[PDB]
Formats: C-alpha cells, structure tokens, sequence
C-alpha cells in the first residue's frame, strides 16, 4: 500500500542498484514532480541514470 | 555479485560488471 | 546495506590533494587572483567596446546613454566577478568531492570543514528494537 | 498560478550579456586558455615538489616510487584539468 513499494519492487526485480530513491506524492502532478526530482538528483552527483 | 563480494563491491566506486561465458553480466571475483 | 556506499572510495597510494585544506587554499586564492585580473581586463574590453559602438552609429539610430549602458555593464562585471568568486569557492570547498572516485562522500562532506572520520562523534541509530535492524545498522555504520 | 514564477525576471535597459551565446563563447574559451596554462604551471609545481621531497627524506623513511607518485599526480592534474574544463563549461552554458 506504500507509494514507494512500487519503486522497491522495481529495484528488487530488475535494477539491483544502491542508488537513491526519492519517491514523490504530488497528486495529479506527481509524474512531473518526479521528473524534477530525478533531474535535481542527477545534477547533484547522486546518480547518472 | 556473489554475497562474498558484496561489501567490497559497494565500497569500491570503480567496481564494474564484466560480461561472462554464459552471456551473463556479473561483477568480477 | 545500500547506505554503506556513502563511504565508497578507492584510495590510491596517496590521498587526493583535495583532502588537504591548504592545497585547496592555494588553488582557491590562485583562482581568486586569476579572477581579479580578469576583472580589470574586462573593464578594458568593455571600455574599448563603448567607444567602438559610437563609431558604428548611424544618425537614424537611437543615441546611447553611456551613463546607463556603462552602469549596467560595470555592475555586471562586478556581479560576474563575485559570481566567479563564489563559484571557485564552490569547486574548492563545497563540492570538490562531487563524484570523485578517490573520495567517499562522507570524507568529502567532512573534510570540507576540516574534519576526518575521527571527528564524527555521535551516531544516532534508527535502532527500532527489532532483531535485524539493530545488527544491520551497527554493521553498516561500522564498515563505513 | 504558482507556476507563473518560472518566468520571473527584472530586465535592465539592456539584456544580460549572458543571453548572447558569443559572449559566453568568449568567456568560456577565455577560461579554457586560462585553464590550459594552469595545467602546465601545475606540472612545474608538482615537478619541483617531486625533487623537493627527496631532500627531506630520512633513511628510516620509506622510499618514494617516483613512477607511482608521479603517475597518480599527473593523472590527477589531467583529471583536475578536465574537471575544471567541464566546470567552466557548466557556468557558461548550463547554469549561467
């Protein structure tokens, strides 16, 4: 039921990465807020993909 | 990575995966 | 133990120069000078260009407020100076460990204030009284 | 209309130089040179310091692998060069 369990399962089944996991709840706009989050995260050295 | 290697693989920022004999992507032991 | 990798680092025989604050000192004030001289050099370029745009002026073109144009432009070189300053400051104090294979992000963040892992005094644990989360936590922070 | 403020700006009588790509060109390749000369200058400093640490060497101290120490150190100046490059590239194209 957790919003980030989706993300978790992605990592437990495909990408076995120790990368970041910032998972957002921006209601109707989460998908963009998500793009933003990944964007910032990448431009701060946290991740490259 | 085999479990044996894990701590090391995590801690060395260079460690990367080499293609293997079975087509498989693995870390190197 | 994902969190273990905030101490990931492959250390060559010798510590990165950058861990040493004085090296960063050199390099910083080095660029500070390098910047100070750019500052003047730009006053020149923007000086020649002032007069240089007067001779390309048709009489159907609107006159230049030198006082205006000169203002904005100096002010700008001033800003752009400071900008460049803080920016080099950034690359030599704040972010010098950004993506460095030879500096664990922990080292980095710490060293930028003149500290090493030995200065790290207290670790607050999640320590939720569960069987495994307390082994693990110790184990991670320890290996770290 | 929170989103409106991704277009906030107070424009002086004249557009910021930076909007003009050629100005950023100048300034960038300006720093590229400025960087290229630092590169050599550092080979010097790290050259003198090589020999300079030989004369501070006791016989109870472990010998220096010049080949090693020199390697890491050049490689480093190389990295630090590129690093400085992309970094100025950053301040003049990406994040200006």
């Amino acid at each position: 039921s957790f919003v980030n369990t989706m993300a978790a399962w992605v990592n437990m089944l495909l990408l076995s990465s120790t990368g970041p996991i910032k998972t957002p709840v921006g209601a109707c706009a989460t998908a963009v807020e998500s793009l933003d989050v990944g964007y910032d995260t990448i431009m701060q050295g946290k991740a490259r993909v | 990575y085999e479990d044996r290697i894990q701590s090391k693989v995590f801690l060395n920022p260079q460690s990367r995966v080499t293609q293997e004999s079975n087509g498989e992507l693995k870390f190197p032991a | 133990q994902g969190v273990l990798t905030t101490a990931r680092e492959k250390s060559g025989n010798f510590p990165s120069p950058l861990l040493d604050i004085k090296y960063r000192r050199r390099q910083l004030e080095l660029r500070r000078q390098q910047i100070k001289q750019w500052k003047e050099s730009e006053y020149l370029y923007l000086q020649e260009e002032v007069a240089a745009i007067k001779s390309q002026r048709s009489e159907e073109d609107g006159p230049f407020d030198e006082t205006a144009y000169l203002r904005e432009r100096t002010e700008h070189i001033e800003r752009e100076a400071r900008r460049q300053e803080a920016e080099a400051q950034t690359s030599f104090g704040n972010e010098f460990w950004r993506r460095d294979s030879r500096i664990a992000p922990l080292r980095g963040a710490l060293a930028t204030w003149g500290l090493t892992i030995d200065d790290l005094g207290v670790a607050s644990f999640h320590g939720t009284s569960t069987v495994a989360n307390d082994k693990n936590e110790s184990d991670v922070i320890c290996q770290q």
